[PDB]
């Protein structure tokens, strides 16, 4: 023969002795603050208040400001003539080229 | 509101109603029921809210950068300097960004605007859509996820290399 | 940073002190807290990172990498609570602490300003995350996993580390701060591109490439499911992290070095997608769609556009929540019937049907189906390759068709159909479990309304 | 305390945050230098940032 | 590397010169560090021998606090007067060869020229 | 124009409001089947008022109500297109859906889950008004893969079926298939025009319009189940009658066509695309007429009716006459 | 489940095709 | 099933209804900003830079 | 069902051995679509890049990447 071993535990069940259970403990009471804990913390404190966090971001990377002043610089060259945007990033005046 | 020169609509003309026949038409009495039914609710309770915003009054700010030196004035390596210069860039980069938007949103709102005689009454705004696109496409485009001034500047002098040898060929 | 290192590190007397039926309950609500606060990092510029000190700084694309990994920690106690519960309760906090312990090593993974403490927190994670699987996992082949999870790594990140180490001789330094400005470029040589190899094939080896991928349907299948968890929803990560970083000082010559790996990629994901049609394991299914998934992030972290890293982005905070919520799933049927052949149990709508809804929406996303950030990712993906080269959307849309295939395979066959007759020991769905798919998928779902955050540095 | 278990966590993020915030006391050497903020001092102001 | 610098002095682990710097805080947190890490030998002490961890042995736990501290203010000491003695050679080196540390002259991007690569 | 832009929104917010009622519920219903079709009787009665005064006037809008998200220079933003089709297809397909819905309270008594048949069949109209009220590419394809999963979830309505199961991955398959022309598109037009958004793709007006247009027609012959792309809609047939009904003859397998219609200034500007368009269906339109007259399952006749319908609108899609084909859906 | 009833290698002598016929339970003149 | 929905249904309810009163009494009685130029001389707070009085309380807290 | 499943994963590299066959079949299907591939995309962009390097690609409006 084999070994001196324990057989195979059989799987618990713990609506068994706790029809009530959330499934986090076989302990009732620890079983409900358990719930308790992950729902209120996970749900009603990260997910709720953390949705409104990230729908009142203060002008989350400048995109709302960037719009605005677009509309500032749109308006001064429109007005002014000037082309709405330059091919030139920087000023040719301050280049020097590799000459050739 | 906004700024009407920014965002331009030509004036509305619509026209009088000339009624031929002699049955009433659902709309008039639809538009006297919203404006009984909804619109003045709608109205009442943004007063109040309107009063209430009156109140308390504050304000908040646009926030101005001033101009630093750029990449071209930056030492080569002189992190202090080109640290400056890039977030310039990138400020920038970002409000070019906007700016080929608004001229997006002008040439949208004249195609649904003018209608089924959109091609003609649009060449305005079709033409400042392809000069801002060509602006922006000469500064930005091809520079990779890896962005900075210094990319830029060498795309503008790489450009600027061949509009040079361009001049100096036709010449 | 600090203020996040200091609260993770405090979790360890916090499970070591607890009393023994508190050490679940303490841990998650505490873990919880951490992860609330960590909405903090959400302070980002359109210009500049958000660069607390010398040693840590936060960008666009770190932010949503330690948000995700600080919500992962308390959904992994929870996944984790019930297969241990007859557990040994110091082997219990030992194990609470090995997920503490990995926590802490990569939201100092993700936020090191310097890319030679990014390396030592790296490769700092292999240690807790081999122990989890050797020590936690259920089978003999857990052994064998912790093997090769060990063995391709470092074989492919021991060659960075004296990378690293060059360009701190050639750079004078390795602050990623310093190298935005002093980065030269990278000409076309032997010497380069062994330099470009050393730099990339760590990274290769954590996405997984295809190729080198053997390592995580054993790693990821052979686990323990908080081990599964962090290892689909967050160390493959790493990889695209570091290739997002490191890409910097390998211009221009990744332009051609890119070239057969964005192959390995493209026709990879063809290959592991329709492996995923033949799975007769779920969770091996599952893996091997987190392989066909970053095979997407490789290529748009190789090609290198705005679009590209946005996508990628997307597409990695998009299959972390997927893919941990699938393991989950899978996860809650192995406790039920104590196998992992997906054709054992079927018909589980019958039996199980808010657990099935939840199979739905986790089936759905990952089929990328719009609006989700899934196919946010995916979506911007597509798009940069197409204009990388237009024959890709081939290789991209026959993808999307397999990916489907694969998903709703995956939910007829556990889900639908006739429920086998033999089985008799479905137990209702807990309470803690209904909770985990919902904090997974409700944030994903979330994450739709303003997916801004989860689109990276150059949004 | 009874409860003595539950701050652990919480003032280790108080105290974490204190020293992010004694951090930045040391990295103040351009603190109204750069070229972009740089400015006269308000009346009863001392530094523009702490 | 340093060897022969310190060989005119031989077997010294704090020269005189060494005081000329400022010691290490006692709330320094390499000291801290190495104060947890006498924390920890206790620990494993207790935990050896099987007793309580915690509470067993405090005179014992706080040696180990005591002497790692003690230890390793000294070798905090020793560790930031190498590191001091090296920069102090490395500037007199350089300012006694001016030839081989001629100043660089500095361009800025105006001049510089650097290839574009595309990426498309 | 206040009345115009507030009973557009009115009709599909009202058509979202049974949803956030049977997802908010805690009791059994009193008869959530007659709730959910009272609501869409009540919806066509609010979207024939901007109809009638888009009989009048012409009257024609876009609300572009929300900013969603800016990629650097795409600007997606929430967008309906209320135009000549939307104000036409919206009030025939609420008509058409509250009659399958009254029949369904009929028909579908019997089934022990009617709440979730009629949870599922408003979103299938949901997704559908979706589709067909978008401005841009991203939400039209919102619409597209919405109603290709309803598609799916309604075929495969007897889940422990096989053959049911199997027809709803089958039309998931070929969806997907024409899906990689949608995505083609969508890329195409990002790429060459800067735009998701169908104004700046009209007004622009592309001349090398072959690659995306083939794109489209991909994308309607997978959803319209023309000839290679086809037999996926004979085998929907194995869910329930309503859902033949609605979705598989009358309101979801138009959308290809839909599609087609709604990029008419490209089609009539290339020959090319009409040719192929007319050619595809011409092959259609012969092919499952002649299927259809040997047939038994009279649910198999009548959905090889329709895909010979679908076949004649993609005709006179390739004939440059889109209106004709709009008033052929309507019909 | 135990060792001698999974899948093994290739059987070669006739007894080793008798044994895994005898495994796959089925026949070994249909294996 | 249906007590893990309810519970769930309470769990986000019970801040979520305080969190929608309190963001509409926010918006009715204090208010949004008002855009404004910049005074001369006036060196307005980085918090001074945002609309919403949430998003002011944010920046002004937090970042 | 048990000696299904361990026949298809974890008794097959028992069971595989070297030959012409496992090599011919193993080269044409695991590097051969790589090869193809690699001279499809390659080819491509050559002459995409060709074609832009010329200035003949339309690339007008193109300034999403
Ligand atoms: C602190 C860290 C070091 C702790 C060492 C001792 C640990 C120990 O024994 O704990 C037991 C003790 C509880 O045990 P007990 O019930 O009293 O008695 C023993 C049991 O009967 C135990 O039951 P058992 O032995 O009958 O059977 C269970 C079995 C279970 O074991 C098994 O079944 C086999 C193993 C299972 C799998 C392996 C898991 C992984 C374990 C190794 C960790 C690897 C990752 C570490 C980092 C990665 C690199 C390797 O064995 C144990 O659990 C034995 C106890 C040891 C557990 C913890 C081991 C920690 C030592 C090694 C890690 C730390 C040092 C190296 C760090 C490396 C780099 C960071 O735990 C504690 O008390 C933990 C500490 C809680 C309070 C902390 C307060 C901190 C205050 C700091 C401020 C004050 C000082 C200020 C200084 C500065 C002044 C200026
Ligand atoms: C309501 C309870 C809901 C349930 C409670 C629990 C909810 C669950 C937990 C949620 C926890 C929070 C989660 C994070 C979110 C935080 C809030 C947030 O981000 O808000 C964002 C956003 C911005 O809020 P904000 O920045 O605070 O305010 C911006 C203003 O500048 C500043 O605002 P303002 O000053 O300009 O406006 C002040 C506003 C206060 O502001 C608010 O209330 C807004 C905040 C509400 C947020 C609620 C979000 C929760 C989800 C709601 C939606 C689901 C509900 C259930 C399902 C419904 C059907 C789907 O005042 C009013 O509301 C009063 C006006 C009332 C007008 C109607 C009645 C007029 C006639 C009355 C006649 C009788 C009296 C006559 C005599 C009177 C004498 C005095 O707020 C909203 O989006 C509000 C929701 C409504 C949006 C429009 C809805 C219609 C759109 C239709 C077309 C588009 C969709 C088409 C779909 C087509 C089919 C596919
Ligand atoms: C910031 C404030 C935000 C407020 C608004 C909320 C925004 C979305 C958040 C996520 C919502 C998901 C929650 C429900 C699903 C999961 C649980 C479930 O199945 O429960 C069934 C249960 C009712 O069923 P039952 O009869 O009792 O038992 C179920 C049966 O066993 C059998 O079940 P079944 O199979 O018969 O029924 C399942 C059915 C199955 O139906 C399907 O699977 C078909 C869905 C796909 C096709 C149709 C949609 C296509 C896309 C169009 C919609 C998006 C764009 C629309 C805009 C216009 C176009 C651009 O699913 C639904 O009917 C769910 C409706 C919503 C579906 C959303 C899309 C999921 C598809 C996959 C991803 C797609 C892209 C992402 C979209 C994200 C949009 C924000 O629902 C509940 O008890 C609900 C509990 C409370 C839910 C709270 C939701 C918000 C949580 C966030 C908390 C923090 C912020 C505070 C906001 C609080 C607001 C109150
Ligand atoms: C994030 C990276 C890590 C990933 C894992 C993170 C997990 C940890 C969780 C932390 C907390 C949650 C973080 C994510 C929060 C995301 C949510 C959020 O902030 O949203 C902000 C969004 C932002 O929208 P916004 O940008 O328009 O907000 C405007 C900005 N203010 C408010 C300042 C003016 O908020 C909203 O959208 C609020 C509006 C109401 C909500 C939507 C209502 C309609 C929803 C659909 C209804 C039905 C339509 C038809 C369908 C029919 C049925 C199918
Ligand atoms: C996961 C499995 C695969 C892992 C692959 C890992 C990367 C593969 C390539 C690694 C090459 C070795 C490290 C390169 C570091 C580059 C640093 C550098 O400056 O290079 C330029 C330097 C150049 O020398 P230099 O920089 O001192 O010279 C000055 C500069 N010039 C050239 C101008 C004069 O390269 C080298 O010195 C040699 C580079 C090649 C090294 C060849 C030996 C190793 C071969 C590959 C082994 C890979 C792992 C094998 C094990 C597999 C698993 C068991
Ligand atoms: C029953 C509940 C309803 C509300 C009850 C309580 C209020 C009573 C009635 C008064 C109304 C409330 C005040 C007005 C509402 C707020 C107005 C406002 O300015 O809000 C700020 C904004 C308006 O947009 P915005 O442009 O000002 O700001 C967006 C934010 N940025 C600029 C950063 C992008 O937000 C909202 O209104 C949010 C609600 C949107 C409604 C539609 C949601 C659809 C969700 C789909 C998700 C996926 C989309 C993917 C596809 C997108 C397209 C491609
Ligand atoms: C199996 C698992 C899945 C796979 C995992 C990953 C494994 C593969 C990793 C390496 C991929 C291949 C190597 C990178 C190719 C990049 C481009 C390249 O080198 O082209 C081949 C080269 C062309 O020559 P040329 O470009 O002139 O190079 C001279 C540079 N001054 O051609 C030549 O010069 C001829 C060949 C010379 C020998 C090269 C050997 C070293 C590189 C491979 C290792
Ligand atoms: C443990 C610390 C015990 C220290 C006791 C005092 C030892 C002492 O004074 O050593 C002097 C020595 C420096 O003497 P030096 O001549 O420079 O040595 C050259 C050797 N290669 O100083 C040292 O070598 C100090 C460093 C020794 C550290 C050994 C353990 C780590
Ligand atoms: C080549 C060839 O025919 O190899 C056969 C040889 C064994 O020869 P055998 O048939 O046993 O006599 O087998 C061998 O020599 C061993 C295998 C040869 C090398 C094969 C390399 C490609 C394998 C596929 C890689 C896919 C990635």
């Amino acid at each position: 023969l084999r070994w001196q071993e324990d057989p195979e535990p059989e799987d618990e069940n713990l609506y068994e002795k706790n029809p009530d259970s959330h499934g986090y403990d076989k302990d009732p009471a620890v079983d409900v603050w358990n719930m308790r804990v992950v729902f209120f913390f996970g749900f009603s404190i990260v997910l709720v208040l953390g949705s409104t966090f990230v729908a009142y971001l203060p002008d989350y990377r400048m995109q709302e400001w960037a719009r605005r002043e677009a509309e500032r610089l749109v308006k001064y060259r429109e007005a002014h003539g000037l082309p709405l945007m330059e091919s030139n990033c920087f000023d040719p005046s301050k280049i020097q080229l590799p000459e050739d | 509101s906004w700024d009407k020169d920014v965002y331009p609509e030509p004036p509305r003309r619509t026209p009088a109603p000339s009624p031929q026949t002699s049955l009433p038409n659902p709309i008039t009495y639809l538009t006297k029921a919203f404006d009984l039914l909804v619109d003045r609710p709608v109205t009442l309770v943004r007063e109040f809210i309107e009063r209430q915003h009156a109140k308390n009054k504050y304000y908040y700010y646009h926030r101005e950068f001033r101009r630093v030196p750029d990449i071209t004035e930056c030492h080569e390596k002189d992190v202090l300097c080109m640290f400056e210069a890039e977030m310039q860039w990138k400020r920038d980069y970002k409000v070019d960004q906007e700016i080929v938007n608004i001229i997006q949103e002008r040439l949208k709102a004249c195609q649904q605007r003018e209608g089924e005689s959109h091609r003609q009454n649009c060449a305005k705004e079709l033409q400042q859509f392809t000069q801002v696109v060509k602006a922006y496409q000469d500064r930005y485009h091809d520079l990779g996820a890896h962005y900075s001034a210094r990319k830029c500047l060498a795309k503008q002098k790489q450009r600027m290399l061949a509009e040079r040898k361009a001049t100096k060929e036709a010449a | 940073m600090l203020k996040y290192i200091i609260p993770t590190m405090m979790l360890m007397p916090l499970t070591w002190l607890s009393k023994n039926s508190m050490i679940w309950i303490n841990t998650t609500l505490h873990s919880l807290l951490i992860s609330l606060t960590s909405l903090l990092l959400l302070n980002q510029f359109g210009d500049n990172s958000l660069n607390f000190s010398l040693t840590f700084f936060s960008d666009s694309l770190s932010t949503p990498l330690l948000i995700l990994t600080m919500w992962l920690l308390p959904l992994m106690l929870m996944a984790s609570q019930h297969h241990l519960s007859k557990e040994n309760l110091a082997r219990k906090k030992l194990f609470i602490s090995m997920l503490i312990l990995l926590q802490l090593f990569l939201i100092m993974t993700f936020t090191a300003t310097e890319l030679i403490f990014f390396y030592i927190m790296f490769e700092a994670t292999l240690v807790p995350t081999l122990i989890i699987i050797t020590r936690w996992g259920n089978q003999t082949e857990r052994l064998n996993a912790g093997l090769y999870f060990l063995f391709y790594t470092l074989a492919g990140s021991l060659p960075l580390l004296v990378a690293l180490i060059y360009i701190q001789n050639t750079m004078g330094s390795l602050n990623f701060l310093i190298l935005q400005y002093w980065v030269q470029p990278m000409p076309n040589s032997w010497s380069n591109t062994f330099m470009w190899l050393a730099c990339m094939m760590a990274f290769m080896v954590k996405m997984p490439l295809y190729g080198l991928h053997l390592w995580l349907p054993k790693a990821h299948v052979e686990a323990p499911i908080a081990g599964s968890m962090v290892l689909a929803a967050i160390l493959l990560k790493l990889g695209g992290y570091g290739m997002m970083r490191i890409t910097l000082l390998l211009n221009p010559i990744t332009d051609f070095m890119a070239y057969p790996f964005i192959m390995l990629s493209l026709w990879g994901m063809i290959m592991t997608s329709s492996i995923c049609l033949r799975q007769t394991d779920l969770k091996s299914l599952i893996a091997y769609s987190s392989v066909s998934h970053m095979a997407l992030v490789i290529v748009a972290i190789l090609i290198q556009t705005p679009w590209s890293y946005m996508g990628a982005t997307a597409l990695m905070i998009a299959h972390g929540l997927t893919s941990s919520m699938l393991f989950c799933l899978a996860n809650s049927n192995y406790e039920r019937v104590h196998s992992r052949t997906m054709i054992l149990a079927r018909g589980l709508q019958t039996l199980l049907p808010l657990m099935a809804a939840w199979w739905l929406l986790a089936s759905l996303t990952n089929l990328a189906l719009p609006p989700s950030i899934n196919l946010i990712g995916e979506l911007f993906v597509v798009m940069s390759t197409f204009s990388w080269s237009n024959i890709t959307i081939i290789l991209m849309g026959l993808n999307m068709v397999i990916t489907a295939l694969y998903s709703l395979y995956m939910l007829i066959t556990t889900q639908r159909g006739k429920h086998t007759h033999h089985i008799n020991n479905i137990l209702p769905s807990f309470t803690r479990e209904n909770a985990l798919m919902s904090l997974h998928m409700l944030p994903l779902l979330l994450l739709s309304l303003n997916p801004k955050i989860i689109l990276g540095p150059l949004y | 305390r009874d409860h003595w278990i539950h701050v652990l966590v919480p003032v280790g993020f108080v105290f974490g945050y204190y020293l992010d915030r004694k951090n930045d006391e040391k990295l103040a050497a351009f603190r109204n230098k750069s070229l972009l903020y740089k400015r006269e001092l308000k009346p009863q102001e001392e530094v523009t940032w702490k | 590397m340093m060897t022969g610098r310190q060989a005119r002095a031989p077997l010294q682990f704090l020269p005189d010169e060494a005081r000329s710097l400022p010691p290490p805080k006692l709330t320094d947190p390499r000291l801290a560090y190495i104060g947890f890490l006498g924390y920890c030998s206790g620990l494993i002490d207790n935990a050896i021998r099987r007793r309580p961890v915690l509470s067993a042995g405090l005179h014992r736990q706080f040696l180990y606090i005591t002497s790692f501290v003690f230890v390793g203010y000294y070798l905090l000491k020793r560790q930031d007067y190498m590191y001091a003695v090296r920069d102090h050679d490395m500037f007199s080196y350089i300012k006694s060869h001016p030839e081989d540390f001629p100043e660089k002259d500095k361009k800025t991007y105006r001049e510089v020229f650097e290839e574009f690569h595309p990426v498309r | 124009m206040n009345l115009f832009s507030s009973l557009t929104l009115v009709t599909l917010i009202l058509l979202t409001m049974p949803i956030a009622a049977i997802n908010f519920n805690t009791h059994k219903f009193t008869n959530y089947p007659l709730y959910v079709k009272t609501t869409i009787s009540c919806a066509f009665i609010t979207s024939m008022i901007p109809t009638m005064m888009f009989i009048h006037t012409g009257q024609e809008m876009i609300i572009s109500n929300w900013h969603w998200l800016t990629i650097q220079t795409l600007k997606l933003s929430l967008s309906f297109k209320m135009d000549f089709f939307s104000m036409m297809f919206v009030p025939v397909a609420l008509f058409v859906t509250w009659s399958i819905m009254e029949f369904s309270m009929w028909y579908m008594h019997s089934d022990p889950n009617i709440n979730q048949f009629f949870k599922y069949l408003l979103l299938f109209l949901i997704t559908m008004l979706i589709l067909v009220t978008a401005n841009n590419l991203f939400q039209l394809f919102i619409g597209w893969e919405g109603v290709g999963i309803m598609s799916f979830l309604l075929i495969g309505w007897w889940y422990g079926r096989t053959d049911a199961n199997t027809a709803a991955l089958q039309a998931i398959l070929y969806n997907r298939i024409g899906d990689i022309g949608f995505i083609l598109a969508m890329a195409w037009f990002l790429i060459n025009l800067n735009t998701w958004d169908l104004q700046q793709i009209f007004m622009l007006n592309p001349n090398d319009s072959n690659l995306p247009l083939m794109g489209l027609i991909l994308a309607a012959t997978g959803k319209s189940a023309q000839f290679g792309l086809h037999p996926w809609l004979p085998s929907a047939m194995e869910g329930p009658t309503p859902v033949s009904a609605l979705l598989h003859s009358s309101t979801m397998v138009v959308a290809g066509i839909f599609l087609l219609i709604r990029f008419y200034p490209l089609t009539e500007n290339n020959k090319f695309g009409q040719s192929i368009m007319l050619c595809l269906g011409a092959m259609t339109t012969l092919f499952t007429a002649m299927c259809a007259l040997t047939q038994n399952d009279i649910k198999k006749i009548i959905a090889f009716s329709t895909s010979s319908q679908l076949g004649l609108m993609m005709v006179t899609i390739g004939i440059n006459q889109p209106h004709l084909a709009f008033l052929h859906i309507c019909t | 489940i135990t060792k001698d009833m999974l899948p093994g290698p290739y059987p070669k002598t006739p007894e080793e095709r008798a044994a895994a016929a005898k495994k796959y339970n089925m026949r070994v003149e249909d294996y | 099933d249906k007590r893990f929905l309810k519970l769930l249904r309470f769990y986000i309810l019970l801040t979520g209804i305080p969190v929608v009163i309190g963001i509409t009494l926010i918006n009715v009685f204090i208010g949004e900003a008002e855009l404004a130029e910049i005074p001369e001389g006036y060196v307005p707070e980085h918090w001074e830079y945002f609309k919403h009085p949430i998003s002011r309380w944010i920046a002004r807290t937090f970042f | 069902l048990i000696r299904w499943t361990c026949a298809r994963s974890a008794n097959v590299y028992p069971n595989f051995r070297p030959n012409t066959k496992t090599s011919l079949l193993g080269a044409l299907f695991g590097i051969g679509p790589l090869i193809f591939w690699y001279y499809v995309f390659k080819t491509d962009r050559d002459r995409k890049e060709k074609l832009i390097q010329e200035g003949k690609l339309d690339r007008t409006f193109n300034i999403s990447y």
